[PDB]
């Protein structure tokens, strides 16, 4: 009807896990562009560890954590948004 | 601003603002006693003329006093 | 020679009376 | 009944019911009905404290004890912090009790009222005389009685101020008489609107 | 906002299954009797309220006895001197008093339990609960009755009361209560007489049982004669 | 003494206190219903 | 099957509003409904208390950290006195709003989105707004004082 | 009836017709602890009246302005209260 649906989110645990881990695993795969074939997740976690030793002191403006954070979170959120879109569209009649 | 832009753009803008305030949570608790409307045509012509004249006089007063006092005290 | 404090306060009290009279005139005008 | 000057007009909310009611409220502070009992009780309290203060100042001055303005600096058994803590606690408790009693709720009443009124005037006089001349109340009285003609408020440092204020007081009721006989006395505004 | 008012249908994280009574049919073969089941052997029954007073002192003295026991076992500090640790001054020490504590109440440095801070929290928490238990304040849980020492609603999340026999559990608690109160009295008298903690007195009494008794310390006058 | 005292009192009186009371009062009157 | 999320207000498509995940989401609705302003059955004074406490607590901080005396050791005391002054001004604003706003009858009632007829908020009245203003004043001054206390007390404050 | 199909006008249900809906309001009678409520009732005992608040704010205005002009400004070490404490300068044409 024309009443608002309180289940607008349609939050699916399987979507959450699929998107999170299906971005983490590819981002944890070897990447020959990074040194020692390190992954984006690997270098990002390395920067997190290095900056968490100095917990109150934030990362320096020149520290590579920012670029890794952006280039990892974009892909993560892309996986989350597109996974929700694809799952809810397949559940509905958008595809078949 | 008051001289060039005229009432009817501002009236519609205020109408959208009325809608926004009426539909904002925690702000609809407070309601205007007088319906907010744009400045009338004559009123705004006057307001713009007053601003024009005030800025005119104050700018020139500042200039004529500051330059003359800086060069002569 | 600066003005004495008694001079300033006397003039200020005269001003307060003048202000009272101005309020009386304003109320009378508003009628 | 006699009002605050011969020819005055008492405000309609001042009909002589309250003790000491002389129809004096030019600024209409007690015009609001609900705050008028509060203002009565504020008068009674300020009067009572001024009465106690006048007694404790005059007796202290006449018994050779330290001057009332100097009495704080005297060496007492208890320091400032503990004394103010004592004061805060006990006066808070007593004023809580007074507030709750007030929330619950002739000759002698009028007497008390007048006495408090005189006290508040007398205390203001003592503070002003000290601030202007630096003389305690009994010393100020002795100085006045020694040379009554030239030693007075109106010949002190604030003399012209006092002369102007007394002129204003003396010329106020004449202007009020003109206002009554010429105007209609139909003011829609009050000097303190609330 | 619309009214949902759906069915929660939640179950307890733990809900003890019916286990009934684990005691004999006789319930107080010990000296005296539980209130409401016979005549007081010695002291007169002061008032109906006294039963509930006994329960509250009992539960509090249980908690106090276990606290003195665990504090002396974990730190060696006697309970009667543990108060001197947290004071308006130097309450930092009281922090690291729990064996195995992953972290201190007082992180290294200034970071610390202040006496007044602790105290202010203590008043605001314990007094609130104390009042809510009794007729003071109001009843935040209408389903429970203020002035009842055995509410048994939200206060038994595991549901042992309903899982077993309620009244045998009640008398079991009462016996534990009286035992712990008498033990607490023994602890205070031992503290007064020997100036050493309860577990210290225990250890002295078990290392050489024949000595290190009341009468052994009395031979020295309890350090006062 | 006037010079050291009166400016520091009357500038806030005329530029913060009197404006506040005047605006509040005028507001209360203007929004006051006719009846 | 081809679910549409955005719907008209309460299903009426002729009112100036639309129900969206920002307006009618369950989490948003529960948060707003639990705020003191929307507790219409509670006394206006106590709602004003919490309001004042929250508002006076935070509003002090800008004056502490960005006021004229932020560099001086008296930065906190200045900021808290600024916050108290702002609380007094807002109390004046509340008093005048309460005097002027509630002068009309408002004959039309109010209902919930479920259609349950409910009484008007006692806050939305002259005396109710006066009680709310008093609660605001007490709460704001208590919150300003608490902010002062916490700036003088809190361990990791700087 | 307002609840009928495609009907949004009802002279009996004027509130639903005109849209006067309580969106987030809740009519629960109690949310705070009662004694906390009593304390804050007593803390604002005399201030529940609007004219009492008017007197409070007028007195507060007077006391704050007096204290600021007497003691508050100097205590805050305002530059205006501090004297110039510097040698003076002469304008052009030797005009002091
Ligand atoms: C009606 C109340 C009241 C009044 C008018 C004054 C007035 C004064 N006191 Mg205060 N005081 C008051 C209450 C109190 N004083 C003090 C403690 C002091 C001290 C210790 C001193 C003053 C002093 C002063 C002067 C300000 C400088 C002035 C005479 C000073 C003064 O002039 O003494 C030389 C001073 O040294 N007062 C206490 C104790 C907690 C009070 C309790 O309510
Ligand atoms: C997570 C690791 C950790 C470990 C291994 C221990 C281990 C111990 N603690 Mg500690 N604690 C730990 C964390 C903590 N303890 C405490 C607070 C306490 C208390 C209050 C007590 C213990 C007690 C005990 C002992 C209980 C043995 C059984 O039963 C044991 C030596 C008990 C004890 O001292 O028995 C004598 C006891 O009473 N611990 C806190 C704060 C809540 C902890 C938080 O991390
Ligand atoms: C980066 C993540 C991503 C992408 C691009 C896709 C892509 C796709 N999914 Mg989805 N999916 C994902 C993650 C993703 N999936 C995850 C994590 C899950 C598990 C929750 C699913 C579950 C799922 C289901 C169940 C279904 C799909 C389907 C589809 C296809 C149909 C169209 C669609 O929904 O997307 C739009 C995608 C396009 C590629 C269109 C063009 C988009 C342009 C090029 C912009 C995109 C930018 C790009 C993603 C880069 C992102 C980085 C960022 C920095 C910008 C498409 C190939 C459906 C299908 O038919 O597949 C067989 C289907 O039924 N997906
Ligand atoms: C219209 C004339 C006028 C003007 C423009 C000023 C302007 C000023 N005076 Mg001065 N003053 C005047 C008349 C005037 N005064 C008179 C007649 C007296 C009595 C002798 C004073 C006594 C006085 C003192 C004692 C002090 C000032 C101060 C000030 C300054 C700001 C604070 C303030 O407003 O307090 C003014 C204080 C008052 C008590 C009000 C006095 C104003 C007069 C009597 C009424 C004027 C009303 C006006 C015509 C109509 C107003 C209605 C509408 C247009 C707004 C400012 C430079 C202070 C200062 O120097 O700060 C640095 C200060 O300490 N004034
Ligand atoms: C637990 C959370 C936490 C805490 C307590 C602080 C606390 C602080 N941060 Mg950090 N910070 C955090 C999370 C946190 N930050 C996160 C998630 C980020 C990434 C966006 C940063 C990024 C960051 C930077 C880049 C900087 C700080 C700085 C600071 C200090 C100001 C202060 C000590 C600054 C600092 O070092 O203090 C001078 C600083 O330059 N923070
Ligand atoms: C307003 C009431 C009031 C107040 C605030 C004081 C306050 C004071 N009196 Mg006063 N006094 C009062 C009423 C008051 N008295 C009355 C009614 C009598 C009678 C006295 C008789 C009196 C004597 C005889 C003395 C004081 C003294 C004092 C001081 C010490 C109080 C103690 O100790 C203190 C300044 C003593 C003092 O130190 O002298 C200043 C002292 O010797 N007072
Ligand atoms: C303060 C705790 C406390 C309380 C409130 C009660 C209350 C009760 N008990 Mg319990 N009981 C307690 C302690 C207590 N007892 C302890 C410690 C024991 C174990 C020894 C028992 C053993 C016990 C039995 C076996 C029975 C009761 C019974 C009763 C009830 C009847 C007695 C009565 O009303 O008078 C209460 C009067 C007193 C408590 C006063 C006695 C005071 C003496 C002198 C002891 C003081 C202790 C200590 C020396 C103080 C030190 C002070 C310090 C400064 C040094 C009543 C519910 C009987 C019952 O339920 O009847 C049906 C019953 O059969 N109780
Ligand atoms: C060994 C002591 C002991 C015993 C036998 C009991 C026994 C009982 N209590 Mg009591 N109680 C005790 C200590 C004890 N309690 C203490 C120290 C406190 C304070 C924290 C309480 C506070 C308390 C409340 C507030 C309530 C009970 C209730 C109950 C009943 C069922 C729940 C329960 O505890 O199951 C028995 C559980 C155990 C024996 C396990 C103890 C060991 C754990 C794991 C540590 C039962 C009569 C409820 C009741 O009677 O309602 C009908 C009730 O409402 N008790
Ligand atoms: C649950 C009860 C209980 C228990 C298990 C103990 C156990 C103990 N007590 Mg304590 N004690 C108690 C109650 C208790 N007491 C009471 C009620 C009192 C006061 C009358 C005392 C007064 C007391 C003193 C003064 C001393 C002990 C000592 C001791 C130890 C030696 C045993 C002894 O001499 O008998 C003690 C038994 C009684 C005195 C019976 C009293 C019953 C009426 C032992 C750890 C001694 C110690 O510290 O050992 C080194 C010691 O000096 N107790
Ligand atoms: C208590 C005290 C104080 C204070 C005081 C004061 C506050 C004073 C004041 C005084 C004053 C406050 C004065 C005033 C005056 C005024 C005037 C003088 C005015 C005038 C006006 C006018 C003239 C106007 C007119 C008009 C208008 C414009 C409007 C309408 C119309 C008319 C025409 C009416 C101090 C703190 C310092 C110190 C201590 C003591």
């Amino acid at each position: 009807d024309l009443k608002f649906d309180d289940d607008w989110k349609k939050s699916n645990v399987a979507v959450h896990l699929a998107s999170l881990f299906g971005w983490v695993i590819p981002s944890a795969s070897p990447c020959p562009a990074f040194p020692d074939n390190a992954s984006l997740f690997k270098v990002f976690s390395d920067r997190i560890s290095e900056n968490l030793a100095h917990f109150p002191t934030g990362p320096s403006a020149d520290d590579p954590i920012w670029l890794y954070m952006l280039t990892w979170h974009m892909g993560l959120f892309a996986c989350m948004m597109f996974g929700q879109i694809g799952v809810q569209a397949r559940k509905q009649g958008y595809f078949g | 601003m008051f001289l060039i832009s005229w009432r009817g753009y501002w009236q519609e803008l205020i109408e959208t603002l009325v809608w926004a305030h009426e539909r904002t949570p925690l702000a609809n608790f407070v309601k205007w006693n007088d319906k907010p409307v744009a400045l009338s045509i004559v009123q705004a012509r006057l307001v713009g003329l007053t601003h024009f004249a005030v800025g005119f006089v104050l700018t020139y007063a500042a200039f004529v006093i500051a330059s003359t006092s800086g060069k002569f005290g | 020679m600066p003005l004495s404090d008694t001079q300033v306060f006397t003039a200020l009290f005269v001003a307060l009376i003048t202000g009272i009279l101005s309020l009386r005139l304003g109320t009378q005008l508003y009628k | 009944r006699e009002l605050w000057y011969p020819g005055a007009v008492a405000p309609e909310y001042l009909n002589g019911s309250m003790a000491g009611d002389y129809g004096f409220d030019p600024l209409r502070l007690g015009a609001n009905v609900e705050t008028l009992p509060y203002l009565q009780e504020a008068e009674l309290m300020n009067g009572r404290w001024a009465m106690a203060a006048t007694a404790g100042i005059l007796f202290t001055d006449a018994t050779g004890l330290p001057k009332w303005w100097e009495a704080g600096a005297a060496d007492y058994g208890y320091d400032f912090q503990t004394l103010v803590a004592f004061q805060v606690v006990v006066m808070g408790v007593l004023e809580a009790f007074r507030v709750r009693g007030l929330m619950k709720t002739p000759d002698k009443r009028v007497k008390e009222v007048k006495n408090g009124r005189l006290a508040m005037v007398a205390f203001l006089g003592m503070v002003s005389s000290y601030a202007v001349t630096g003389l305690s109340p009994l010393e100020a009285l002795e100085a006045h009685m020694a040379n009554p003609q030239a030693v007075n408020l109106f010949t002190s440092a604030v003399g012209g101020e006092s002369v102007a204020f007394i002129a204003f007081l003396s010329c106020a009721p004449t202007f009020l008489l003109a206002q009554k006989t010429l105007g209609d006395g139909k003011e829609e505004f009050r000097p303190i609107p609330w | 906002r619309r009214t949902k008012a759906s069915v929660p249908a939640k179950r307890s994280a733990f809900k003890a299954n019916k286990f009934g009574s684990l005691a004999p049919p006789d319930l107080y073969p010990e000296f005296g009797t539980y209130p409401g089941g016979g005549e007081s052997p010695v002291i007169p029954f002061g008032s109906e309220k006294n039963a509930e007073r006994e329960i509250i002192h009992g539960r509090w003295a249980m908690l106090g006895v276990t606290g003195a026991w665990a504090a002396e076992n974990g730190t060696g500090i006697p309970w009667f001197t543990a108060g001197t640790l947290c004071t308006p001054d130097d309450c930092t020490a009281v922090a690291d008093k729990f064996p195995g504590a992953v972290a201190p109440l007082a992180p290294a440095g200034s970071g610390y339990p202040n006496f007044w801070a602790v105290l202010a929290i203590e008043i605001f928490l314990v007094g609130s609960a104390e009042c809510y238990r009794t007729g003071l304040f109001e009843n935040p849980f209408p389903e429970l009755t203020q002035g009842d020492v055995t509410p048994g609603g939200r206060f038994d999340p595991l549901g042992f009361a309903e899982a077993g026999d309620l009244e045998e559990l009640k008398i079991k608690e009462l016996k534990h209560s009286r035992l712990a109160m008498f033990a607490w009295l023994g602890c205070i008298m031992q503290a007064l007489a020997t100036q050493e903690g309860p577990i210290a007195n225990w250890t002295a009494h078990v290392a050489d049982p024949i000595h290190a008794n009341v009468l052994t310390n009395a031979a020295k006058g309890f350090k006062f004669y | 003494m006037a010079a050291s005292l009166l400016p520091s009192i009357f500038v806030p009186l005329v530029g913060l206190v009197f404006p506040a009371v005047a605006m509040a009062s005028l507001f209360l009157y203007i929004e006051k219903e006719q009846v | 099957d081809k679910v549409q999320i955005v719907k008209p207000i309460n299903g009426d498509p002729f009112i100036g509003m639309l129900e969206t995940p920002v307006t009618s989401s369950p989490d948003v609705a529960n948060f707003l409904s639990n705020l003191p302003a929307y507790r219409t059955g509670v006394a206006p004074l106590l709602r004003g208390v919490e309001v004042g406490l929250a508002h006076g607590f935070f509003v002090t901080g800008p004056f502490i950290k960005l006021g004229p005396l932020r560099s001086t050791d008296a930065a906190e005391l200045a900021g808290c006195l600024s916050g108290a002054g702002l609380v007094l001004i807002l109390t004046a604003c509340l008093s005048i709003y309460g005097a002027t706003a509630f002068q009309r009858e408002e004959v039309v009632g109010l209902k919930t989105l479920s259609g349950r007829t409910i009484a008007k908020d006692p806050l939305q009245s002259s005396e109710g707004w006066a009680s709310f203003t008093s609660g605001w004043l007490v709460g704001g001054l208590s919150g300003v004082a608490w902010s002062y206390v916490l700036t003088q007390v809190l361990p990791y404050y700087s | 009836k307002y609840g009928d199909e495609s009907v949004y006008f009802d002279l009996s249900d004027v509130e639903a017709t005109t849209g006067s809906w309580d969106v987030y309001g809740v009519d629960s009678a109690s949310r705070y602890p009662e004694q906390q409520a009593a304390f804050f009732e007593a803390a604002a005992q005399g201030l529940g009246r609007r004219e009492a608040v008017y007197s409070v704010l007028a007195v507060s205005a007077g006391l704050l302005t007096v204290a600021y002009g007497v003691k508050g400004a100097k205590d805050a070490k305002l530059p205006i209260t501090v004297g110039p404490q510097q040698p003076a300068q002469v304008g052009p044409r030797d005009r002091i």
